[PDB]
RNA sequence: AUUAAACCUUGUACCUUUUGCAUAAUGAACUAACUAGAAAACUUCUAACUAAAAGAAUUACAGCUAGAAACCCCGAAACCAAAC
C-alpha cells in the first residue's frame, strides 16, 4: 500500500509538484514504500549557491570570536598587533536564510542526496546497523538524520547515531545550511518536512514586523 | 527547469566548492608592500490616506466593507504606520484617487 | 650572462639525419591523482590523446 | 636566519568530531523556533559585546559601562585614559 | 517573477517593444535572478501586453 | 591640380555623413553585460573527479 | 666574448634629495632578527523582498534590507601634579 502525500498548501496550478520516493528505516530492502509531493515553491527553489555560500559564512563567522591581545610601544613595561577581545557578529534576514535553506533542499533533492523517510524508527538500536544501511542504500559516508522534535526521538536512533561521528542526529529545528553541506546525504522523516514547509512557506506574504511575532 | 537537471549532472556540491557571486566583494588594500607603503512639535504631524490608496483597501477586501472602518484595522491591516518615535499626531486623507474611489 | 653561462657549438647527436632520422626522446612517465583537480587535465588528457 | 634541523612530528586532526559535526546546529533557532528566540541570543563571550558590535571606541565605553563598577581601580583608570586616545583619534581624526 | 524559458521571454518582449521603440531595446538579462532589465519606462505598454498573453 | 574647385565639391560628402552615423551608433552603445546562469552552474564542474 | 683567469672591446657606485642634471649634498664596516595606513555620512557595485522592505525604535509616490568598498610610524625645546 503505497504511502501518498500530498501538500497541505495550494501549490500553484501553473507549478507541477515535485515527487520523491517515501522510504522506512524498519528493514534493509524497505527503500521505497510511498510516493509525495513536495512544493515546488519549496522543493523547486531556484538552485542559487551564492545564498548558500553567504549562509555558510554567515553561519562560520557569526559565532566567530577572537581573544587574541598584545601590548603596544605604549604598553610596555606592536605597532598594529591584536586589541583584546574581537568578534564578528552580523545577521543576516530572516528572508535570506529561509530562502538560503530552501535552496539547499532542492539541490540535495535533484543530487540524490535526499532521503524522505516516514519515520527514524529502527529493528535495533546497534549502530551497526545504521551504517550496514547506508552501505546497502548506497548512501554517502556522512548521513543525516532529523526528527520532527528531539524530545520524541526514537531511543533506538539514539544509541545508533550518538556512537557514529559521521552519521549526526538533529531535530527539525536544528536544521542547517552547514550540517547539510557537510553531510553527503540527508534523511528527512515526512512530519519533519512538513514542519520544514509550514515555516519555510510562512515566509509568504511577510509582513514586516513592528513587534515580535510572538 | 533545465537548470535542476545540470544539478544532477554535475558533482556533488561540497563546503570548499563554495565561492561567492562575482562582483560581490571588492579587493582590498593592505600595507605589506610598497603599494600600501610609502604614502512645530504642536502642530500635529497628519499622516494621511490617499483615496486611491483607500480605494484598493475596499476592492482588495483588505478591509472588510461591512464592518465599519477603524485606524487600528488598518494598522493591523499594514495599511499604515504609525511611528510613537515620529510622534505622529493626526490623520488626514490626500486628495489623489479623487476620481478613482466610488 | 653569457660570460657566466655555459656554451657550445652546433653539433648532431650522431649524425641522426644522414641515413635516418631517429627520435631522441625513449620514455614517457605520469603521475596522476584520482581525485586532484591539477590532474584534471591530465586525467582528461588520458581518456582522449594518450591514445592516440 | 637559521632553520631549524630535526622535522617536527605528523599530527592526524579529526574534522568528524562532535564540535566540528555539530557547527552550526540550531543556528536557525528563530525561524525554526517561531522566532521566541533570537540567533543573537545564542552568542556567549563578554558580556559587553553579547548580540552587539561597534567600533574600537564603542566597544571599549561599553565594556566599561558594563563591568565599570565591577573593575578594578587601577584598570578602570587605565581603560579612562586608553578611551580618552581613542576618543580623539576617531573624532578629531 | 519570470519562470521557464527567458530567452522566448526576451525574443517576444524584443520583438513587442521594437515597433512601439523604434528600435530593439536595450535590455539585460539577469538569469541567476530570472529578472529582466530594460532601459527606460515602458511598464504601462508591458502591463497590457501582459494582460493580452494572459498574465 | 587635376580637379577644380567645382569638382572638388561634394564628391565625398555622402561618405563623410555615414561614417559619423556608424560613429553614433558606437558612442550611444553603453550598456551592462548580461548573466547568465550557465556561468553559476558550470563552476560546479570545478568539483568533478575520477571515480 | 673567447682556445684561454688576466690582455681586446664597452661602461661617470647605490638610495634619498634636489628639477625630468650631478664630478652637487645627505646616509651605509658587515651578518641575523625586529621595524610604519586604522574609521562608512553619502554613492557605485553584489543580492533578498517589493508599494512595500528591515527579527520593536527605520525609510518609502520604487522603495527598502543585507554584503563589499577608507584615510601610517619615530623624534623636540616645553608645561603641570605628587613624592624624594
Amino acid at each position: 500500500d503505497p504511502v501518498l502525500r500530498k501538500c497541505e498548501l495550494r501549490i500553484p496550478v501553473h507549478r507541477r509538484p515535485v515527487q520523491a520516493w517515501v522510504e522506512s528505516l524498519r528493514g534493509f530492502e524497505q527503500e521505497r514504500i510511498g510516493l509525495a509531493e513536495l512544493h515546488p515553491d519549496v522543493f523547486a527553489t531556484a538552485p542559487r549557491l551564492d545564498i548558500v555560500h553567504q549562509v555558510a559564512i554567515w553561519q562560520r563567522n557569526f559565532r566567530r570570536i577572537s581573544y587574541a591581545n598584545t601590548k603596544t610601544r605604549a604598553e610596555v613595561s606592536v605597532a598594529h598587533g591584536p586589541r583584546g577581545p574581537t568578534s564578528y557578529y552580523y545577521m543576516l534576514p530572516m528572508k535570506v536564510r529561509a530562502l538560503g535553506l530552501k535552496v539547499a533542499l532542492t539541490v540535495k533533492l535533484m543530487q540524490d542526496d535526499l532521503h524522505i523517510v516516514d519515520s527514524l524508527e529502527l529493528p535495533t538500536a546497534d549502530p551497526q546497523y545504521l551504517t550496514e544501511l547506508a552501505q546497502y542504500r548506497h548512501w554517502g559516508s556522512s548521513v543525516l538524520l532529523v526528527d520532527l522534535t528531539h524530545e520524541e526521538m526514537p531511543k533506538n536512533v539514539v544509541a545508533a547515531t550518538s556512537g557514529l561521528n559521521s552519521f549526526n542526529l538533529i531535530p527539525a529545528v536544528g536544521l542547517n545550511v552547514y550540517s547539510m553541506l557537510k553531510h553527503q546525504t540527508l534523511v528527512l522523516t515526512l512530519p519533519s518536512v512538513a514542519f520544514l514547509e509550514d515555516k519555510l512557506l510562512w515566509q509568504d506574504s511577510r509582513y514586516t514586523p513592528l513587534y515580535p511575532f510572538r | 527547469g533545465t537548470s535542476l537537471d545540470l544539478l544532477r549532472s554535475l558533482p556533488r556540491v561540497s563546503l570548499a566548492n563554495l565561492k561567492p557571486s562575482p562582483n560581490s566583494r571588492k579587493r582590498e588594500r593592505r600595507p605589506r608592500d610598497r603599494r600600501r607603503g610609502r604614502k512645530h512639535s504642536f502642530r500635529h504631524q497628519y499622516q494621511p490616506l490617499s483615496l486611491r490608496r483607500l480605494q484598493y483597501l475596499i476592492d482588495l477586501g483588505r478591509v472588510d466593507p461591512t464592518q465599519p472602518i477603524d485606524l487600528t484595522q488598518l494598522v493591523n491591516g499594514r495599511g499604515v504606520t504609525i511611528q510613537p518615535l515620529k510622534r505622529d499626531y493626526g490623520v488626514q486623507l490626500v486628495e489623489e484617487g479623487a476620481d478613482t474611489f466610488q | 650572462t653569457g660570460r657566466g653561462t655555459s656554451s657550445r657549438f652546433l653539433t648532431s647527436v650522431l649524425h641522426n639525419g644522414l641515413g635516418r632520422y631517429v627520435q631522441q626522446l625513449q620514455r614517457l612517465s605520469l603521475s596522476l591523482s584520482r581525485d586532484a583537480p591539477s590532474s584534471r587535465g591530465a586525467r582528461e588528457f588520458v581518456e582522449r590523446e594518450v591514445t592516440d | 636566519a637559521f632553520v631549524r634541523l630535526t622535522l617536527p612530528p605528523p599530527k592526524v586532526v579529526d574534522r568528524w568530531n562532535e564540535k566540528r559535526a555539530l557547527f552550526g546546529v540550531y543556528d536557525n533557532i528563530g525561524i525554526l523556533g517561531n522566532f521566541e528566540k533570537h540567533p543573537k541570543e545564542l552568542i556567549k563571550g563578554p558580556v559587553w559585546l553579547r548580540g552587539w558590535r561597534g567600533n574600537e571606541l564603542q566597544r571599549c565605553v561599553r565594556k566599561k559601562k558594563f563591568v565599570g563598577n565591577r573593575m578594578f581601580i587601577e584598570d578602570l583608570h587605565n581603560l579612562n585614559k586608553r578611551i580618552s586616545y581613542l576618543y580623539k583619534h576617531f573624532n578629531r581624526h | 517573477k519570470v519562470e521557464g524559458d527567458i530567452w522566448a521571454l526576451q525574443k517576444d518582449v524584443e520583438e513587442f517593444l521594437s515597433p512601439l521603440l523604434g528600435k530593439t531595446p536595450i535590455t539585460q538579462v539577469n538569469e541567476v535572478t530570472g529578472t529582466l532589465r530594460i532601459k527606460g519606462y515602458f511598464d504601462e505598454q508591458l502591463k497590457a501586453w501582459l494582460l493580452e498573453k494572459g498574465f | 591640380p587635376y580637379m577644380t574647385a567645382e569638382q572638388e565639391c561634394g564628391h565625398a560628402a555622402e561618405r563623410r555623413a555615414q561614417a559619423f552615423e556608424a560613429i553614433k551608433a558606437a558612442a550611444t552603445s553603453k550598456f551592462p553585460k548580461h548573466r547568465y546562469i550557465a556561468d553559476q552552474l558550470d563552476h560546479l564542474n570545478i568539483s568533478k573527479k575520477w571515480s
